[PDB]
RNA sequence: AACGCGACGAUAACCCGCACGUAGACGUAUAAGAAUAGGCUCCGGCCUCGUAUCCUAGCAGGCGAUUCCUCCGCCGGCCUCGAAGUGGCCGUCGGUAAUUCGCGUAUUGCAAAGACACGCGCGGGAUCAAAUCCUUUGCAGACGACUUAGAUGUG
């Protein structure tokens, strides 16, 4: 609850692109340096079919000249249109933007300097949260993959990998937890009743 | 013909379930008026506890395992108070693992800072059995 | 070795000047300081004093460390942000900057 | 109108197995095994007595209560294929060109295919691959009919829907070009 | 329309020499304050009768508090709002334990189902049901059902809008 | 269709200035024509049948009616 | 003109790069996919076509036919490729000893008032039991990679051509698991390869290079990198058979 | 005229291509590669075979 | 991408002089996955709540004991980490309130310019390893630009 961190990072897996988009936005704003990971695994509400046409239109848009300078860039990486949400949100043409837009980093699957390292989330984004039961929802790397995306696979098996090794990590911390549990007990065994009796009742 | 369902197993709210309110009282369902809301009263004789007889919300309201068995609807507050007595519900709410929760957070929120202190020392000294036990093991 | 903190104020971050959409006011400043959220909050750190310390890349005193200096005054809204007034405004390129809320003057 | 709630019941049989760990109806009989996810609704079920599962919905709409009934209708329908299974007797016509039908296993993968020649004198053959689990043979009993049998209703009536279809004719007379692979009989294996 | 307040009010026309003593006629109107119960009240008078503000006098209001505010109780509304097309009448059941919550929910289903204002809306009659059996909505019906008893999925948790970020993932079972 | 694939010309929902001025002068003029129409010129629905209590209010509609005949 | 070739761009690089090559599955056995020559140009050959269906079936038919001479290619590296979420790119490259003067030429500009010191540590590390190093990289290819290219040159030495400095190309080998194709190309260092063994008889290929520039009489016309598909290689000959 | 990319014509290229090159290319390709094999053949850390360390955009300054 | 990235090869280290030392750290500690009409588990049981865990005492943190073998850190060996590359174990050495003491802290007054070392730098000198200019070539060329070849040689 209103804590500052020298980093945050977001597992964007069942958040809603545009709230999660402007709370990193927000953020930004504040300050605080935030990184978003599993942008492929982000969700959009309403249904495919219009997902897919917005961004069918969002392609259809262009200039009439020579497409490099000034023309919109179509990035179909869910990443960057994860970027494009939070540049919209950000007044990026203002050094204050850009200031924000430096402090994010947004990336696709999860990289070992971030598996080995803690990810929240955001209660007022969630899926499961926030739609109502009945309401249908997409996948952005889904709807990057139909529109041109050529990494799907890729990060499919990196992922698949990242699994496995974490559940090797969590089988490890199961041994640790045996063994921390079982010194818990042995100590209290001998752990000075009066100590004992104190820390029962100052309440730790 | 064997059947095997693992499902969610909610609790029901129904004449005679208790609930807790955001403002940490108890007060058992009389009678349930829509979806959403309910009319419920705690005849709880500890201060802490008691609950006036009104509606409560069922979105601030929280459901305790702990139900009256057999409390007929619409009874009134002498006979609620007759039925919380009889089941001891006070007791079982002490028993109740989420009352320990609370004990140790307003325990914890008491706290002052001699007594963080003492608990600073008296955590290291704990700390220091169970890290050696923690090699031999 | 002792190995603990040093610290005897409250983190929080400045954000903006008193603005409305298409004015600002650069004389008092946005606060928002960690840990609160409610106006209860910002009335226990109503009245207190608030330094801000930056880098000047010139010695004066034998130190390259500035400090301007302010008070929080009253609330802002009702998420715990709150109001300062300092001595000089923050410079503008603060906005978003780390922020000390003293403990004194106190009333425990 | 928002219904409080509303349940309904499935009976099952004395020598069946059914499971349904989060959402997974998993059912075991005498001929096989057959796992369906109904992942995509909300449903709670229960087993209300010794030998009917009870699926209800709580807070709902009629949207809901009709979801239910078209779920109450397929776990019913995977119970009918595990306890008797389904058969589809097919059968194909032909005018002055008869069609010749083979079924072989393909060995990898484990799966049939059928393929269909001189189908109104076309050169082409007409191989289609058949679905996981169920089984195609050569009636015996009558001519110019095949047999399809299966545990899964939806896979059995794709393949035959698949054949119906693959087996069609293009830029011609219906009133007069009568050929194609037809169905003729849907039942139980028992 | 917010915290209603039902109210007794008596008026009178003013007396006169040829007709002393007029017939003090009474409404019962569910107002937020006695200024809106009296203008109400004016507004009814000179709708159906001659009789008008500037020639009577109010010679009562008084407030009418439920009997027994902590009992739960179906209520049946009859009411003939006006829309586009005309006056149109519907009767509405409703379960809480006071007229006026009644008035204000039924003043809240209206607004949202039908899009009928506060100047639209007549309320003409209100009654208690006084036994079972005289409810016939099958909204009502199912919780005067007997012996009701339902869980309540998919609960979303009370988190607090000003912690952004949660480093466990919300459950939805409570 | 294939609006799915390939979208067509956007249907713009930024109105104009002019185009809302332009509205708001011929509504305004509607308002006065209907007004002159009704200038040139040229059944109470009754008690719901669902209502619980109809018969008892019928019945308090005839004694009412009574009591005005005993008093005039 | 066509859309897909406009603007009129110059070619980079002279050699043509292979953008693309085959996809790769474990089953087959091990090849390289591609080979390098220097087009010597074309004669006239009459054949007995053995087209069925053609007017001009078991008839003599009169074809123009290029002739590119192709010197045997010399392997002297291997890179091991890893798949990101970004594209392939080159994990680790492991070269080999005595490396050809013409390669050191190449890689090289000013040949003549340079001392020639390139890769003479890396033949040093080779040389002092750095071996562990060698193994290391071998072992990091095998490991981590999932494409593997072999570095190969054309020796302009045995062409009949003014040119003095070489020709270097990577060459995907597919057709097997990564840790055998890494043991062929381990094999394959310091050892020619003909196109006898890349290519065989009668079959169709692509080819690229880069079309004349047409200057001296809106804009660059001519000097295009093209890569044209669908070739058919007649025949191989040998040179020492002089019956070629 | 069907086009290059109908579905009748890249099923029939696909049978084609399963059918009738198949085997010819895998003949070809054999005899390729057996010549290729005839060309070919014609402490952990002390010894490398354990992968060690040679010799950020990725993470924010520390 | 001429202001996107990778792998590799080959370099620039010495002599003399002279010039200076944060778009925001202050404990900036915390890796299962997966579902949310279920899940976790030690298989006993547990789950609204990160309102948690870890850490947290000593001159901005000294000296000597008392006494502990607990953590931390540096280097080696063993292996490990490749998505934009690291951690574990073992061993050496150094430090180390878990316990309990005696010594010093002040008058900075009730809050607001010395030496040494390490680097980044410039002005010259000479040192590699190269590039460009020059000549030649002509698979290239509006001019730039591009392919070559010039130090012993299949020049």
């Amino acid at each position: 609850m209103s804590s500052f961190e020298s980093v945050v990072v977001i597992d964007g897996k069942g958040h809603l692109l545009g709230r999660l988009a402007s709370i990193v936005a927000k953020q930004l704003l504040s300050g605080q340096k935030i990184v978003v990971v599993r942008c492929e695994a982000l969700n959009i509400s309403g249904e495919f079919f219009r997902a897919k046409l917005k961004y069918h239109a969002y392609l259809r848009k262009m200039t009439r000249y020579n497409p490099t300078r000034g023309g919109p860039f179509h990035f179909r990486a869910p990443s960057r249109i994860f970027y494009k949400a939070v540049r919209g949100m950000i007044p990026h043409k203002t050094a204050r933007g850009a200031a924000a837009l430096e402090r994010l980093k947004v990336f696709e699957g999860v990289p070992p300097p971030y598996d080995k390292k803690k990810k929240m989330v955001v209660p007022q984004a969630l899926r499961v949260l926030r739609l109502q039961p009945g309401r249908k929802y997409c996948t952005v790397g889904r709807l990057s993959h139909e529109v041109g995306w050529k990494y799907q696979d890729v990060v499919a098996r990196l992922e698949e990998r990242r699994k496995a090794k974490g559940a090797a990590y969590y089988e490890r911390k199961k041994l640790a937890a045996r063994q921390l549990s079982e010194a818990k007990k042995a100590a209290a065994a001998k752990v000075d009743p009066k100590v004992s009796e104190a820390l029962a009742a100052y309440g730790y | 013909a064997e059947i095997n369902v693992e499902a969610t197993s909610w609790r029901r709210v129904e004449v005679g379930r208790v609930l807790k309110l955001e403002n940490g009282s108890l007060a058992a369902i009389v009678e349930i008026i829509d979806h959403k809301r309910v009319l419920a009263d705690g005849p709880s004789s500890d201060p802490k506890l008691a609950t006036p007889r009104g509606i409560v919300p069922l979105s601030r309201a929280l459901l305790t395992p702990i139900v009256i068995p057999k409390l007929p609807r619409g009874a009134r507050t002498g006979a609620v108070k007759k039925a919380w007595e009889a089941y001891g519900v006070d007791a079982k709410w002490k028993e109740t693992n989420w009352a320990k929760k609370q004990l140790q957070q307003e325990r914890r929120q008491s706290l002052t800072d001699f007594d963080r202190f003492k608990v600073m020392r008296l955590k290291k000294q704990r700390r220091f059995e169970e890290r050696k036990a923690l090699a031999k093991i | 070795p002792s190995e603990a903190g040093h610290r005897l104020y409250v983190k929080g971050r400045h954000l903006s000047y008193q603005r409305g959409r298409r004015n600002t006011h650069p004389k008092t400043s946005l606060i928002k300081i960690e840990g609160v959220d409610d106006t209860a909050a910002a009335n226990f750190y109503l009245g207190k004093r608030v330094a801000y310390v930056y880098r000047a890349q010139k010695e004066v005193r034998g130190t390259k460390i500035r400090v301007i200096w302010g008070k929080i005054t009253r609330p802002h809204g009702n998420s715990g942000v709150v109001r300062a007034k300092f001595t000089h405004p923050l410079p503008a390129r603060s906005f978003g900057a780390s922020v000390r809320i003293m403990l004194y003057p106190s009333s425990i | 109108m928002r219904y409080i709630h509303s349940e309904e019941t499935i009976p099952v049989p004395e020598n069946l197995k059914v499971s349904i760990k989060s959402r997974l109806v998993t059912v075991e009989g005498p001929r096989g095994k057959l796992q369906k996810d109904l992942s995509h609704i909300a449903v709670n079920f229960s087993v209300v007595k010794k030998g009917v599962i009870g699926l209800e919905i709580h807070h709902g709409s009629r949207k809901d209560v009709a979801a239910l009934r078209t779920v109450r209708t397929i776990i019913n329908n995977m119970i009918i294929g595990v306890t008797k299974g389904f058969k589809y007797k097919m059968r194909y016509v032909y005018a002055h060109f008869p069609i010749n039908v083979n079924v072989e296993k393909n060995a990898e993968t484990g799966c049939y295919e059928v393929e269909i020649r001189n189908f109104i004198g076309e050169k082409i053959v007409r191989k289609v691959v058949m679905a996981p689990g169920v089984e195609v043979e050569i009636s015996k009993a009558q001519k110019d009919e095949l047999i399809l049998s299966g545990n899964s209703l939806e896979a059995v009536s794709q393949s035959a829907a698949d054949i119906q279809q693959i087996c069609k004719v293009r830029n011609k007379d219906i009133r007069k070009f009568l050929d194609g692979i037809y169905v003729s009989e849907k039942g139980n294996i028992v | 329309m917010g915290r209603l307040q039902e109210y007794q009010v008596i008026g009178r026309h003013l007396p006169t020499e040829a007709n002393p003593n007029p017939a003090l006629y009474r409404m019962r109107i569910f107002a937020p304050n006695e200024v809106v119960a009296k203008s109400r009240f004016w507004y009814f008078l000179r709708g159906l009768k001659k009789v008008k503000k500037a020639t009577g006098e109010i010679v009562s209001v008084n407030v009418i508090s439920e009997k027994h505010p902590l009992k739960v109780k179906n209520f049946g509304i009859w009411l003939r709002y006006d829309s586009r097309s005309g006056t149109h009448n519907m009767y509405k059941e409703y379960r809480e334990t006071s007229r006026v919550a009644a008035v204000e929910a039924m003043y809240a289903d209206m607004a949202a189902r039908h899009r009928a204002r506060f100047r639209s809306i007549h309320i003409l009659k209100v009654v208690e049901l006084e036994k079972t059996e005289d409810v016939k909505r099958p909204y009502i019906k199912q919780l005067v059902a007997k012996n009701l008893s339902f869980p309540l999925p998919h609960r979303v948790p009370k988190i607090s809008t000003k912690k952004i970020f949660s480093a466990k993932r919300p459950s939805t079972f409570s | 269709a294939g609006t799915i694939n390939k979208p067509k010309k956007p249907t713009s929902k930024r109105k104009t200035t002019r185009l809302r001025a332009k509205i708001s002068k011929r509504a305004a003029e509607k308002k006065r024509k209907e007004r002159k129409l009704a200038r040139k010129n040229p059944k109470d629905p009754g008690i719901p049948n669902l209502f619980p209590y109809k018969e008892r209010l019928l019945q308090q509609r005839e004694e009412e009616r009574i009591r005005r005949k005993e008093e005039l | 003109g066509s859309l897909a070739f406009l603007p009129r761009k110059r070619a980079a690089r002279h050699r043509g790069r292979v953008k693309s090559f085959p996809k790769d599955d474990p089953k087959k056995p091990v090849h390289l996919t591609a080979a390098m020559g220097y087009k010597a140009g074309m004669t006239t050959i009459v054949r007995d076509l053995d087209r069925p269906g053609a007017k001009a079936h078991k008839k003599e038919v009169v074809e123009a036919v290029t002739i590119i001479d192709c010197p045997p290619m010399v392997v002297v590296g291997l890179v091991g490729y890893i798949e990101t979420p970004r594209g392939l790119r080159s994990l680790t490259t492991v070269w080999a000893e005595h490396l050809s003067d013409e390669v050191k030429r190449r890689f090289y500009k000013n040949w003549y008032k340079s001392k020639k010191k390139a890769f003479t540590k890396y033949a040093k590390k080779y040389a002092e039991n750095n071996g562990a190093s060698i193994t290391r990289e071998l072992e990091r290819i095998k490991k981590y990679c999932t494409v593997v290219r072999v570095l190969a040159h054309t020796q302009i030495r045995k062409t009949p051509l003014k040119q003095k400095k070489a020709h270097l190309m990577e060459i995907q080998i597919n057709g097997g698991s990564v840790a055998d194709k890494v043991e062929f190309g381990r094999s394959l260092f310091e050892k020619p390869v003909t196109i006898d063994t890349i290519f065989e008889k009668d079959e169709m290929i692509d080819v690229i290079a880069v079309t004349k520039g047409h200057g001296f009489v809106a804009g660059q016309m001519g000097y295009h990198h093209r890569t044209s598909v669908n070739h058919k290689i007649y025949r191989i000959g040998k040179g020492d058979d002089e019956a070629n | 005229a069907k086009s290059a990319r109908a579905s009748r014509i890249k099923e029939n290229h696909q049978r084609f291509k399963k059918n009738i090159a198949g085997p010819v290319e895998a003949a070809r390709l054999e005899r390729l590669s057996a010549k290729l094999m005839a060309i070919a053949q014609a402490s952990g850390v002390k010894s490398g075979k354990s992968i060690g360390r040679k010799d950020s955009s990725i993470v924010f300054p520390m």
